């Protein structure tokens, strides 16, 4: 045929997709490895072009730990990920499904957590690899920042909070917890 | 206790 002029779309369904995305929502795009887990990207615009046509997605890089120049550390959570310098434009197919990026603080408020749900306390750099923060918080005796995914537990005096295997104590034991006194106390 | 429990 001819074609169609290029238009920026206040939102985008796919049939292969099922659901329906706007800017400013949060995706999975299959990456060129299938077997490679999903990018976690922002949308940031969608825009068709007549000439495919086929819709053009521009999108904003979360990285996860294992994609960050640092690599993946102990402290880092499972479902954690860096909003990150690295923009790119990508199909509108590459896109498996939605899913959400909460700040730290809600995640943590979280009830349950599904395979959607993910947070984000870290701005990243792709070149250079600095953090921003450059720091956080941390806790017990490992003083490290904290990882949702672990158990800690309360105390007085410090009223800090600790990995039991980073004190000999049990993962069972501060279930049967009275309370909770530790040595610099 | 802090944690956030996955579970799907
Ligand atoms: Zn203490
Ligand atoms: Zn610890």
């Amino acid at each position: 045929k001819a074609k169609a002029p290029r238009r920026t779309l206040d939102s985008y369904t796919v049939k292969p997709i099922n659901k329906t995305v706007k800017p400013g929502d949060c995706v999975l795009m299959r990456p060129s490895d299938p077997s490679k887990p999903s990018y976690v990207a922002k949308i940031e615009r969608i825009e068709s072009d007549g000439r495919g046509p086929n819709v053009r997605v521009r999108v904003r890089w979360y990285y996860r730990p294992e994609e960050s120049i640092g690599g993946r550390r102990q402290f880092h959570g499972s479902k954690e990920v860096f909003l990150s310098d690295h923009y790119d434009t990508q199909s509108a197919d590459t896109i498996e499904g939605k899913c959400m990026v909460h700040s730290f603080k809600n995640y943590t408020k979280l009830d349950a957590v599904g395979n959607d749900d993910f947070f984000c306390r870290f701005e990243y750099n792709s070149s250079t690899g600095a953090f921003n923060p450059d720091r956080v918080a941390v806790y017990c005796k490992c003083e490290m920042p904290y990882n949702p995914d672990d158990l800690m537990v309360q105390c007085e005096g410090c009223s800090d909070w600790f990995h039991p295997a980073c004190i000999e104590m049990s993962a069972e034991e501060a279930k049967r917890l009275d309370h909770f006194f530790c040595e610099n106390c | 206790t802090k944690q956030t429990a996955r579970k799907s």
